[PDB]
């Protein structure tokens, strides 16, 4: 019976991914005062499954000069691991209860970068080359800031178990509590994702195409669609994190419709900043994550280590 | 002894032959020394969990920290190396003899 | 338009709905309609493991109230 | 035959996709690119129609030459269509692209692209209006449409 | 109430281990049913192998790997 | 050498994790904690020389505790015989062995 | 040896070190260097150490990814080298398999004693502990109680890391 | 066990998607539709040569930095326990650490890259 | 008071993020030791039961040792009820 679960988490979350990206164009479109897909079907509907069709019915190219176990492997566990991430989540039974979930996404996260830095160093070419060495300056930038904005913030928590986030939001927010981490922790997701303004493994305006310039047709596809899980899985993530939500334990049907809704909210959001700001250097990022986040990460953590014991609000979870 | 345990003692002996060879890279003889690094962890926690030793706990974490600067270390060196020959070729680390 | 967006959200949405509702009914079917039992610590494990010997059937979730005490 | 029926279908509903989402590769040249950028701005809108512009050749289904080719740019333009994964297509853009145009008789110019690379729609004007590439890309949907391959492979 | 279901729970499956030990253990020369390990006659906690061992192979996977697997 | 300010000053550095029977939180004891205890009572003072000697059984039932091959060894010999009586068809384990044990709380 | 699990986790581990133990490539090396952490870190989740398992998991995957940057900086070569592509590569690769194999064999078929001592198999759930008890992790305890027991501890490894970063400062100035 | 299959399930998920890419298709692949894309021409030297990294100091510091953050991991159970004000010493102890290499790596110029 | 505030007004003038990290890692850093609540946290630290209290054996002159959970000898947590 497992096996179905599996199923039922695997394949909708495929759906919402190509779907996901229609709503990513019509939502440019008409921030661009243009409209967008909607001639393929109606409203566009039937898009998706246009692309995918013609994705997949290309011929897939090997290059001439590239290493193909790993060409072959790297794309491959960008999607697993997309598709892994969503395992421990809760929703708001999680379908694998694990006591340590925060460290197990983070570890998981940790690994998806090895896809893109295989890609790039497998494809054989400049322009992939430069897209993983992008790589690997977004993730030096990035981590170090979201493990310390993690571990503040699940501080109040008591544990590392994503279920026990519902318990410490029964009455408000998390965000009301910790504002100032919280935009950090969004900026960071932002750099975790690669996306706008910080684009730049796959940045199209320097580097054509990036570190996947050599994929095309079933590979390209696969990478697309562990981009968009992994977008949609950071947001479901966030909203977890810092807008809890109410749990009824007979009817979770109404936290599964609430945190859906302020997964999509955060989802459109990502989508609406990519429309409104321009692109960083690469080593701009980093300036911005070691100058201007650990400081403040750090003076952060040590506050909300101080704040319970100053308090007497020390949460229960051994 | 079971059988994990003679696992992990000959892994970490392969990783000492490892180093204990040199190709020509100096990252390779690195990577050995960070792998010696890793199965003294596994060896040294799954004595600690088996023996319920709690304090001893924290000695694996320990252990990872001191890995860390060594392997830090280490790179630092490497970098001057080539900084001084454009190739991290342990050959060129000859101008003192014995 | 600026709601023709909508239809692409509302699908979105559907699909979304599906992990956690049918996660949900799974755990319920699964284990007798009650909420499928959290055993994080020892003890946890330790009381189910005592509720699956005293069934008489190998199902923990079965559970016998005062009507084995005769 | 009810395998006629099945690869009927199949090939209308392969055909459907590939008409439905074209990517033209982001290229252009000359004078006539600026005109494909208004086919793209809000007022024509060519993502409502599923075409979108992609950098790598590698994930393009379209060429569409907007420019003068010269001899200096000949050879990278057939590397750029030799790396596009089949099938792809090729529309020509105006005047300089069809037939040489306005600099047909000079010494650095190929008098048209036709003799680099196969064309599949010849759009004429120098400039083509928006809505003149507009049209020959709904022409080239609608010439992907007409074409049969499961057909051909089951009477083969 | 745990803590006494334990300690019988514990004994009874020593016993049968016992019981049969001496049932399998017919003709072996110089065999003690029952001997020790240990010099010193205290309680020892069983090894979990020592209660098990001649059991089925799913209730072995259940007692070892029962609570860590279980999510 | 070995320059013992620790015992000089009474400052305790690191004494706390030398032995398994040294105040862990929450008093989790250790797995062997008895034969432990037992083995340090035994030679705390006489020396090392003599302790080699003289309290070699509770060493030997520490170590034993701690590795488990004598019982090993002793359930291998149970199941080596069990294994060759059941291949010739004599022993028929009993229902309770074979997974069928009315179960008790 | 039921399901065999911590048997076959242990082999790949071997396995993983061999493939890294070659030397063939520094980006070889790191991919078998990732999949021997992750493989110990199944180990060490299977004996009950979830929080170490996945701590090495991290640090390594951090650490490997920042071997990977250097890699490609300075110990990049035109023709980089793979286990089949190089015939000592392929050489050590080989011995080291052949060496676990029959180490594996001789250990499981018989009782031989490879340098300390001997072992008799039946797998790895014999020398569990059968404890039953708590409302807590015993090992999230034991690394809980560094900040409360390791004082000392905490003080020499705060000193260590701000010294090597001194001392990486140091040594990378040139000059 | 059900990590396991969950593992398993993805992964063959991922390669029955990459076989049915690669076998669906057909393939027409010749020498210079597989050579490498630089743009229209044809690629001077090869990407296999070496690759300055300006942040190489960054990097180690990256490196020494993760080890903290492991340190910092178990500070959530840390904070139950009776002795309060020794583990809050030494928590803010290693915090005040850390940020001290910080401003000395900072002020020293070794956050910017090589030129 | 006349030269550290210049230099503070300039920092905050340059670096706001400085500032106010520095800020709050003084405060941080300073009011734990000034205040009333960290005896209660500790106190309701020490207050949870995680293991069994192992009964003591009755000699017969332990008058500060209760018979009965519910006798009036022994801690008491009204002090966190209403806390
Ligand atoms: C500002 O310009 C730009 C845009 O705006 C016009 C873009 O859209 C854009 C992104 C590119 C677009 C054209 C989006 C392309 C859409 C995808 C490639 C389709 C991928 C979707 C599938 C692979 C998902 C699978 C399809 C199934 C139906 C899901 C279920 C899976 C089964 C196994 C069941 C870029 C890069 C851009 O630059
Ligand atoms: C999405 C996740 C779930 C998917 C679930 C299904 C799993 C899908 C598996 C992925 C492959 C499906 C792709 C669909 C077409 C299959 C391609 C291949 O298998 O067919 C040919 C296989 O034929 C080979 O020539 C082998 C023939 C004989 C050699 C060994 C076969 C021995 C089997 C015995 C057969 C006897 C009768 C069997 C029935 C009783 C290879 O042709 P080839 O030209 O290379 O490649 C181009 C294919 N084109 C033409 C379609 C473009
Ligand atoms: C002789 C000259 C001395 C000064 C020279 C300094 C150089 C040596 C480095 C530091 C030496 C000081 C020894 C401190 C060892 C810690 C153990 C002792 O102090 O007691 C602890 C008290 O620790 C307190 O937190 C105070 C010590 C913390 C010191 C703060 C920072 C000191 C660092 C300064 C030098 C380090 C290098 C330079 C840093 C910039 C434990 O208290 P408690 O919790 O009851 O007991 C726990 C055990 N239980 C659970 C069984 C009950
Ligand atoms: C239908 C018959 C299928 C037979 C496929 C055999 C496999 C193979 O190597 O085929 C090669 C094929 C294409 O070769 P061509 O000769 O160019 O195409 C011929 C058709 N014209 O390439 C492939 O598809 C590779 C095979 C797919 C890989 C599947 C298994 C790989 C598993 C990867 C595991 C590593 C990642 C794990 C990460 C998860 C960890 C958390
Ligand atoms: C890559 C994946 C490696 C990391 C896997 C992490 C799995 C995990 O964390 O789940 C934890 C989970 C739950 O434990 P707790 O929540 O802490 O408490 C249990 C009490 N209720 O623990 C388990 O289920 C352990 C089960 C086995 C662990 C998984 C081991 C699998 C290792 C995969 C490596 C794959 C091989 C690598 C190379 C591939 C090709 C050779
Ligand atoms: C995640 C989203 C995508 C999901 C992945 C699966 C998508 C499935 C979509 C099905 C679309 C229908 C498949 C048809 C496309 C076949 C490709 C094609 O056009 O090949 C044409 C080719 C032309 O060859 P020739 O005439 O001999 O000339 C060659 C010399 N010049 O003809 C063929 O070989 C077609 C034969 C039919 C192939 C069998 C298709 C059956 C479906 C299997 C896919 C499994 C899906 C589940
Ligand atoms: C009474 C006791 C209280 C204890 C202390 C608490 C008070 C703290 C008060 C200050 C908190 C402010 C911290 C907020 C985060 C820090 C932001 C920051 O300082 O960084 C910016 C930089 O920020 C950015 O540039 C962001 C760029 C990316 C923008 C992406 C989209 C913009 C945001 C969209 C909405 C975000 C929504 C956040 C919440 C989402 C829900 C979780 C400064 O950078 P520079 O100006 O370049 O300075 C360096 C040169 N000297
Ligand atoms: C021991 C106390 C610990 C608790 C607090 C610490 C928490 C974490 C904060 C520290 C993190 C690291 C800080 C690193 C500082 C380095 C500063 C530096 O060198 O940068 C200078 C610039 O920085 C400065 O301006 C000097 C310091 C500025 C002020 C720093 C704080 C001073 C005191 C403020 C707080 C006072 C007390 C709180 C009162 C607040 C009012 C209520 C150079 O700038 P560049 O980026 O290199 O290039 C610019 C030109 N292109
Ligand atoms: S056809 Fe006319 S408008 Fe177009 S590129 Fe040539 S000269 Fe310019």
């Amino acid at each position: 019976m497992f096996m179905i679960n599996i199923l039922s988490l695997i394949i909708p979350i495929l759906l919402a991914v190509a779907f996901l990206t229609l709503v990513e164009r019509k939502v440019l479109g008409y921030m661009q005062l243009r409209k967008g897909p909607n001639v393929v079907g109606p409203y566009g509907l039937l898009q998706p499954i246009a692309d995918a069709l013609k994705l997949f019915t290309k011929e897939p190219l090997r290059p001439a000069t590239s290493s193909i176990s790993m060409f072959i492997i790297a794309p491959i566990l960008a999607l697993s691991l997309a598709l892994t991430m969503w395992v421990p989540l809760p929703m708001p039974y999680p379908l694998i209860n694990m006591n340590l979930g925060v460290l197990f996404m983070l570890a998981m996260s940790s690994l998806a970068v090895y896809s893109i830095l295989w890609s790039g160093w497998a494809s054989n070419s400049k322009y992939a080359l430069i897209g993983a060495l992008r790589a690997v300056a977004q993730t030096i930038s990035y981590e170090v800031t979201l493990a310390i904005i993690l571990l503040s913030v699940l501080l109040m928590n008591g544990s590392y178990t994503l279920s026990t986030l519902i318990t410490t939001q029964e009455h408000i927010w998390m965000i009301f509590t910790s504002w100032p981490l919280a935009m950090m922790w969004f900026i960071s997701t932002l750099a975790e994702t690669n996306r706008a303004p910080f684009d730049l493994t796959e940045g199209e305006s320097e580097l054509v195409s990036g570190f996947n310039v050599e994929y095309a047709a079933g590979p390209f596809a696969m990478f697309f669609m562990a981009e968009y899980a992994n977008i949609i899985m950071m947001n479901a993530f966030t909203a977890i994190l810092f807008l809890g939500a109410s749990h009824d334990p007979h009817t979770p049907e109404l936290y599964t419709i609430n945190f859906v809704l302020k997964t999509l909210a955060l989802t459109i959001t990502f989508l609406w900043i990519r429309a409104s700001y321009p692109r960083f250097r690469y080593d701009q990022l980093m300036h911005l994550l070691w100058k201007s986040f650990l400081p403040l990460t750090l003076a952060l953590c040590m506050w909300h280590i101080s704040l319970p014991i100053m308090t007497a609000s020390i949460p229960p979870q051994s | 002894m079971p059988l994990v345990y003679m696992n992990i003692i000959m892994a970490f002996a392969i990783a000492l032959a490892g180093l204990l060879m040199y190709r020509s890279h100096l990252m390779s003889s690195l990577l050995c020394l960070e792998g010696m690094m890793l199965s003294l962890f596994i060896m040294s926690t799954l004595i600690i969990l088996n023996t319920h030793f709690t304090l001893a706990n924290m000695m694996p974490i320990i252990l990872l920290v001191f890995a860390a600067c060594e392997a830090a270390l280490g790179l630092s060196l490497l970098v001057m190396v080539s900084n001084t020959y454009g190739t991290d070729y342990v050959q060129n680390l000859n101008l003192l003899q014995c | 338009m600026w709601f023709e967006i909508l239809p692409g959200i509302a699908v979105m949405a559907a699909c979304l709905f599906i992990p956690g509702m049918a996660t949900a009914h799974i755990h319920k079917f699964t284990n007798g309609g009650k909420e499928k039992r959290v055993a994080h610590f020892s003890y946890q494990w330790n009381l189910m493991e005592r509720d699956r010997r005293i069934s008489g059937v190998n199902r923990y979730h079965v559970t016998k109230g005062l009507e084995n005490i005769d | 035959s009810r395998g006629e029926y099945v690869v009927a279908k199949l090939d209308d509903l392969v055909n459907w996709a590939r008409r439905s989402s074209l990517w033209p590769m982001t290229f252009g040249l000359a004078c006539c690119a600026v005109e494909m950028m208004h086919m793209a701005a809000p007022r024509y809108d060519m993502d409502r129609f599923g075409v979108v512009f992609r950098a790598s050749p590698r994930q393009s289904d379209v060429m569409i030459v907007a420019g003068t080719l010269t001899n200096k740019m000949a050879p990278a333009l057939r590397k750029v269509y030799d790396q596009m994964p089949e099938p792809r297509y090729v529309v020509s853009m105006g005047s300089c692209a069809n037939g040489g145009g306005y600099y047909h008789y000079s010494y650095s110019v190929v008098r048209g692209c036709d003799r680099i690379v196969p064309v599949d729609i010849y759009v004429p004007g120098c400039p083509p209006t928006a809505e003149a590439l507009l049209y020959g890309i709904l022409q080239l949907q609608r010439k992907i449409k007409r074409e049969k391959r499961l057909r051909i492979w089951y009477r083969r | 109430l745990f803590q006494a279901e334990k300690d019988r729970r514990v004994l009874q499956m020593l016993r049968e281990n016992l019981e049969e030990e001496a049932i399998i253990m017919k003709d072996v020369p110089d065999w003690k049913v029952g001997e020790s390990v240990f010099h010193t006659t205290r309680w020892v906690t069983p090894m979990m192998g020592e209660l098990y061992g001649l059991r089925t192979n799913e209730e072995i996977l259940s007692a070892t790997y029962g609570f860590i697997w279980y999510t | 050498p070995f320059f013992d300010v620790q015992k000089r000053l009474g400052l305790d550095l690191d004494r706390w994790m030398t032995i398994q029977s040294a105040e862990q939180p929450h008093k989790i004891p250790g797995r062997c904690h008895a034969f432990e205890k037992e083995w340090i009572e035994c030679a705390h003072g006489i020396g090392g020389i003599r302790a080699e000697k003289e309290c070699k059984i509770e060493f030997d039932d520490f170590v034993e505790c701690l590795l488990r091959q004598k019982t090993m060894k002793r359930l291998s010999a149970i199941k080596r015989q069990r294994d060759k009586l059941i291949k010739e068809g004599k022993y028929t384990p009993p229902p309770h062995h074979l997974g069928k044990e009315d179960p008790r709380p | 040896m039921t399901m065999y699990i911590a048997f076959i986790l242990s082999t790949i581990f071997v396995i993983g070190f061999v493939g890294f133990s070659s030397k063939p490539s520094p980006i070889y090396g790191g991919l078998g260097l990732i999949v021997s952490g992750g493989v110990g870190c199944g180990i060490v989740l299977n004996f009950g150490g979830s929080f170490l398992g996945l701590m090495v998991f991290l640090i390594y995957l951090g650490g490997m990814l920042v071997v990977f940057g250097y890699t490609t900086a300075m110990a990049t070569e035109m023709y980089p080298e793979v286990w089949v592509s190089n015939k000592t590569v392929f050489g050590a690769f080989v011995s080291g398999l052949m060496m676990e194999f029959c180490m594996v064999y001789y250990a499981l078929k018989e009782e031989e004693v490879e340098i300390i001592f001997k072992f008799n198999g039946l797998g790895d759930w014999v020398i569990y502990d059968t404890g039953d008890s708590g409302f807590f992790s015993e090992e999230a305890m034991g690394i809980a109680a560094l900040y409360s027991y390791g004082t000392w501890l905490v003080i020499v490894t705060g000193w260590s890391l701000l010294i090597g970063v001194v001392v990486i400062m140091e040594i990378t100035r040139g000059n | 066990m059900n990590i396991m299959l969950t593992l398993l399930t993805n992964v063959t998920l991922a390669s029955l998607l990459v076989l049915i890419a690669f076998w669906l298709p057909q393939l027409n692949a010749y020498s210079e539709k597989t050579s490498p894309y630089e743009c229209g021409f044809d690629p001077m030297g090869s990407a296999r040569l070496p690759f300055s990294m300006k942040f190489f100091l960054v990097a180690i510091t990256f490196l020494l930095f993760d080890l903290e953050i492991a340190l910092l991991l178990p500070l959530p159970w840390a904070s139950q326990t009776n002795n309060l004000k020794t583990m809050l010493t030494m928590a803010l102890f290693l915090l005040i650490l850390l940020a001290a290499s910080l401003a000395y790596e900072w002020t020293q110029k070794g956050l910017e890259w090589a030129e | 008071a006349g030269r550290i505030a210049s230099f503070l007004k300039n920092a905050w003038a340059k670096e706001p993020v400085l500032v106010a990290s520095f800020a709050i890692g003084g405060l941080a850093i300073i009011l734990p030791s000034l205040s009333p609540y960290t005896n209660y946290a500790i106190r309701i630290n020490r207050a949870t039961p995680y293991n069994y209290p192992v009964p003591l054996r009755d000699d017969g002159n332990m008058p500060d040792v209760p018979s009965h959970p519910q006798d009036p000898q022994g801690p008491s947590l009204e002090w966190l009820k209403n806390l």
